[PDB]
């Protein structure tokens, strides 16, 4: 069980670090994504009501 | 890349399931935002719409501001939180049970052949194993209590 648990820490706190890093990089690339989705869905609507 | 090996990953104790429940709720959340939404920049159909647009010189306008550069809610890795807390945590709990594991592999190697071994040459020898044995019974109760 010692020996279970030493090989088991060194993943966990391992994965703390790779946890927030994948989190924090979702962030950027979903809210880019959303203002680039906002600024073509503003710009087709103008361009639909003006058509 | 373990839910099978993650989710058993913690010890004995049940304070760490609100922290693991957090963890793989955020991670599936962030995978499935950016397989939904669209891998590309953005249309800007401007050859219909500076034709029939009603004021002169107003698509055309638009078009070229909105395919430059423009402001997103992104952040820098300044704010490495996590990443200063791993590498305290692997000197506290993972290199801590390194000295831990090496004690418990010696010990119990030296009670095994001790226990086999005659009752007056390579007895002595082993009643001091034995004691060493006895003691590591109460330490590995008082560990996991």
């Amino acid at each position: 069980d010692q020996v279970s648990n030493l090989k088991d820490v060194v993943s966990t706190t391992k994965a703390l670090f790779e946890m927030s890093k994948e989190t924090a990089a979702l962030e950027a690339e979903a809210f880019e994504l959303k203002q680039k989705v906002a600024v073509a869905s503003e710009a087709k609507s103008v361009l639909d009501s003006w058509v | 890349l373990d839910w099978t090996k993650i989710v058993s990953k913690l010890g004995l104790s049940g304070q760490t399931a609100a922290a693991l429940t957090s963890f793989k709720k955020r991670n599936d959340e962030a995978k499935r935002i950016l397989f939904e939404l669209k891998q590309q920049p953005s249309n800007v159909d401007f050859a219909f719409y500076k034709s029939t647009l009603k004021n002169t010189a107003i698509v055309d306008k638009i078009q070229s501001d909105v395919s430059k550069f423009t402001p997103s809610k992104a952040n820098l890795s300044k704010q490495l939180n996590l990443i200063e807390s791993f590498e305290a945590k692997a000197l506290e709990n993972a290199k801590e049970t390194e000295s831990v594991v090496l004690a418990e592999l010696t010990d119990l190697e030296k009670t095994l052949e001790n226990i086999e071994s005659x009752x007056x040459x390579x007895x002595x020898x082993x009643x001091x194993x034995x004691x060493x044995x006895x003691x590591x019974x109460x330490x590995x109760x008082x560990x996991x209590x």
